[PDB]
């Protein structure tokens, strides 16, 4: 039992920055990446949910 | 004839195009109470203005001088009685500026940023 | 083992390794990504004469590493003619006994004020919150008055008192040991304050100026007024949670540091009077006080001091002076009259055995009602620390 | 993340260069200007330092022969006192780039700040042995009466590297076209004498015969701290790398527009990691010891606040650092165990909420912090 | 490989670490006990010079010397007052012999007060005068004098001396290993007499106590001394034997003193650092003919490298001020101290190093007193390649 | 002076460890061994004939004084007596 998604308990991790986290990226961020916007949606959704 | 000097003073300065934008500062002043500090060493530091280029300063309805100096220079543009007007100013990173005039008033004061060439609406 | 009985590689061996490696690793983490906040939780105003116990309930917030409790009072003389004189030990005897009662209602540290005021003396190097004096032009010295008392309150004048506390949980602001985690919806946490009555804040001439305030003629018709008082929480915020919760030395919030206090009895002079450490206690400070009757001398009522233990007697016995020269290196001053430290903090007394390390005074000449008033300052360990459980909402 | 891997990995590789500079080089100190000038001709000037080595830090050391010329009255020394007699520092690298651009009143008390003690001062004692004022390193007459002379004297350490076991700040002047600079604005007879209700800020001495107090002379003595004698390798020189790209500087400011009982957010610039805080209330030309002070805080961007304190409690943490207490008017709040760097955690603010606010009232705010290019 | 200046440099890097990894193994593992040795009180007119035997205990790291003294002031009507130096004369020498015959230390009394006050960062468990309403203060008098001692009156005098061995407390470089069955250690002790310590006025009063114009007439009555043994017990024992920094125990922590005489006004005086010791400070004092000025007869002090040049050369008053950056006071009125401890100064490294005074007045019979504090090592001196 | 200025005279090796430290009394009592009576005041005799001293780094072997009492213009004579080998023989013919 792992997951590659779970960051720990969701609504203890959900607002936490990670573990260097100088300044934090936005994670989409057609004028930038669309498919890379569409899985950093789908991985943090599974983090939330436990696979 | 021929008297050489000792010490000078070398100083940086702000001549460039801000990759910010154009941005003027207004700062309305209110002497016949003392001499008047403006700093805007916290518009530089938390991200704004880069650095105080050129002057307007607004002198229609005054009728004496109004005075500018900076204090790591020692400029010290001296605007006229009547008269408006476009100076440009030696200023550094440090951007502090002591007003001052002779009695009274209120003066619209640009704090301009880039670099605009020296006129004066009346001559003489 | 020659001195010690435990020879600190062999008491190394009766703890788990692989733990302290664990804990040393989650103090580093705990340390890195957290945040030093000071808060205000509570603030009270009374009268002594109705109430003067009082539990304060401190917030259920992140890791809490200390408490600092300002106290404030007014004090009424009332006499016709007579004036009285402050104490010895002062305005640290504002606070007569402090409680305090961990999230799992362990019992953390308990002693009296001068108790607590000398311990933050011996932790610092310094006084506590003390301004020395300069030579300097600049203005520098007593401006705000940290701790403050008046010498002397005459016949029908009014003295202000101040006073700051440093109630420890954690040891230090680097070593986490002794804090506790209260990130909890609900604690059995609580901070029990004591504090100057009438009765035992003044004292006449000729009592016994221990616990007392201010001494003189003038002190059977001196009152208080108001002792109001502030509580400030220390506690460090945002804590790393990781996978399964907070990221959390384990062994450094299941060790207690603790701050008893005692009294001992029984002293005939020009013999030892040995006072028993503790079994299974990490000691890391003694405080001797030399209760002779009611009267302090400064060190011409004792032969010597020492340290003794089972095996190899004496690890020090000094003079009076020369006990006090080895203070003097470390809090740049000596204590008050008839106070006495023993400092133990790169080897600290952990023992295996009751009386096998001892504290001993030789006094020369002993009063009627002569005891020693003992205040020691340890480690110790009771509990296990599993991790912990989570929520879950459907 | 895999970038802060390298990023750690950087910071081994300049901490073992650290020390290999500071175990095998040599710590010189030589004096590099000293001048004599009367203050009604020229107060500004510039200082050529040398460009040698690892420079860590100047020396300063002014002396002054106030005169009051006055008929009957006397004149007394301020708070500040021989501390306005440099009235800014300004520091260039040898690239032209500015460091240090602070005042003198706030150059002292990080010179306090960073001792522990008030900065070059003998404390009393009760030794037997003649220690204490002997030599009279820092010095001021109390009062110069009428148509007497005071001699002052006074030190000022201007900050490069952050300590001596600690090179970071230094900065390296081995470079060809090097244009180190360090001036100095010095009192004139206008800002160091104050009548009696004026503002005794900048002032040294201020009394019913001040108007005519003048100055007969400045003497001015720069000493340069560096380390010479660098390790020299195969591929040149073994240097600290981001310990001589990172600048230590020490600011000063003055805000204004503060109302009773409302906070007053000063804004912490999100570029720097600030050190330490000084915060002056100048309440109009007068100083008080907390007693126009509701409370001082250090607020974060949501609401949040960090040390939300009262004026005495504010003083008990200052007195665990420096051993005394800052004159009246002053506070300082530390930050040197977790700088505040408000990049990495939202925006942080410095609050005061007065009680008190007269006319004319600002607050005068000193800075110290790292900053680099990361 | 293959070099015998290469190859004595890589087993110096082996033997140092090796050196570095046993020292904290020792300051983990043992316990420091501290334990008197000897007592006695003695009359000045009969005797002052004694010797004292340490115990062969463990690895010794120093003594404490508390010095206890009566003077009774027998004149009619005139009073004494207390010199610069005050009760730190009250030792004249403290000479300390090694079980090898290595001399260790060879101060005055005034020299060993200086370097225990610049050790510490204040004058020498001494009390700070504070704020506080709690009495702390000055209680137990562990220094104390009297400053006047009037006609007819008796001053009790109390002074304590640390008389180092090891360098510091983390540091046990200089320390004696006494724990192997070797010769006795000597601990050899001048005090103060009735000829040293009372001078009128007009005399030199360097190494007196107290001076005044009834100090023909002033005795001591008792001094009483008593020597303290600070040594580390239980040591840890390896495999091989006893686990021991072997050339921090093979080092000396010295503290000589000395003099030098012939001062010409506004000529460099050099006093040279002679030998090839690795010396961590310096203290000047500059006896102007039995006058003691502060600084205003000295027009620079510095230090000179080989190659003339000063690496640093400060004004009298600046000198002072990096004295105040360390100790937060002032040394007395004619003492000059020099810190070189984070880098040694070594004339082995950059050549010949000396010490400066510019002196600005000079009296008849001035001289400078010198005292050192250095490290002593044996030093290995391969061959290069060629020998001729 | 007949002594009383020296503190001892010793002959140390690797500039830290004596080989002969002695006070001027022993010291003038070895040489009475050699030549039955005393050198004259401030001359000061060091016989190594049976076992010569020979280093092959400078300064390997040092002559130490350490006196008591010091004047100005104090210098300290030093006479040598010596083997040396020459880099071949002597070329007899």
């Amino acid at each position: 039992q792992v997951a590659s998604n779970w960051e720990g308990p969701p609504y203890m991790t959900y607002n936490q920055p990670q573990a260097g986290s100088v300044t934090l990226p936005v994670a989409g961020y057609i004028s930038s990446q669309l498919n890379n916007y569409a899985e950093s949606l789908n991985d943090y959704l599974a983090s939330q949910a436990g696979v | 004839m021929a008297n050489q000097q000792i010490g000078g003073s070398t100083v940086t300065y702000n001549g460039a195009i801000p990759m910010g934008g154009p941005v003027a500062i207004n700062s309305v002043i209110e002497i016949a109470g003392t001499e008047v500090l403006v700093d805007l060493k916290l518009d530089y530091a938390t991200g704004k203005i880069s650095g105080v280029q050129t002057l307007y300063i607004d002198l229609r309805d005054f009728l004496g001088d109004v005075t500018v100096t900076m204090p790591d220079t020692g400029q010290r543009i001296t605007a006229r009685a009547g008269t408006q007007g476009y100076y440009p100013v030696l200023s550094t990173n440090l951007m502090k500026f002591i007003v001052s005039a002779t009695i009274d008033g209120k003066f619209p004061m640009n704090f301009i940023n880039f670099p605009i060439a020296l006129g004066v609406w009346p001559s003489g | 083992a020659q001195v010690q009985q435990l020879t600190p590689a062999q008491q190394a061996a009766l703890r788990n390794q692989q733990a302290m490696a664990a804990n040393l690793q989650a103090r580093q983490i705990v340390l890195q990504q957290s945040y030093p906040v000071i808060q205000q939780v509570e603030t009270q105003t009374f009268d002594p004469a109705n109430r003067s116990v009082f539990d304060v309930t401190p917030a259920n917030v992140g890791i809490v590493k200390g408490f600092l409790v300002k106290v404030t009072a007014a004090i009424k003389n009332n006499h016709a003619t007579e004036a009285v004189a402050l104490t010895d030990f002062g305005p640290a005897n504002l606070v007569q006994r402090v409680i305090y009662y961990d999230p799992d209602n362990q019992r953390h540290t308990e002693t009296s004020g001068w108790h607590l005021h000398f311990v933050n003396t011996a932790k610092q190097g310094a006084p506590f919150l003390s301004s020395m004096v300069t030579d300097s032009p600049i203005k520098y010295g007593d401006v705000m008055n940290v701790i403050d008392a008046p010498a002397t309150i005459a016949a029908g004048a009014t003295g202000e008192l101040t006073m700051y506390y440093w109630v420890p949980l954690a040891y230090s602001e680097t070593d986490l040991t002794g804090a506790v985690l209260a990130n909890v919806p609900q604690s059995k946490q609580r901070l029990k304050l004591e504090f100057a009555n009438n009765n035992t804040a003044f004292a006449a001439v000729g009592a016994n100026p221990l616990e007392a305030i201010y001494q003189g003629a003038g002190a059977a018709d001196c009152e208080f007024e108001e002792i109001s008082y502030t509580v400030y929480q220390s506690y460090l915020d945002q804590l790393p949670v990781g996978q399964n919760g907070y990221i959390l030395p384990l062994i450094d919030l299941s060790t207690l540091y603790n701050l008893e206090n005692s009294a001992q009895a029984g002293l005939t002079p020009n013999v030892d009077f040995v006072v028993q450490y503790a079994n299974l206690y990490r000691y890391l400070s003694t405080i001797a006080v030399f209760d002779n009757g009611g009267s302090f001398n400064a060190g011409t009522d004792i032969n010597y001091l020492s340290q003794r233990t089972a095996n190899f007697s004496d690890t020090r016995k000094l003079d009076p002076k020369t006990w006090a020269a080895q203070t003097r290196r470390r809090i740049a001053t000596d204590f008050p009259k008839g106070v006495y430290y023993c400092d133990n903090r790169d080897k600290p007394i952990y023992t295996l055995q009751y009386g096998n390390v001892g504290f001993v005074v030789n006094p020369k000449t002993v009063n009627q009602n002569a005891r020693l008033l003992m205040g020691y300052e340890y480690f110790t360990s009771r509990t296990e620390l599993v991790n912990a459980g989570t929520i879950s909402t459907t």
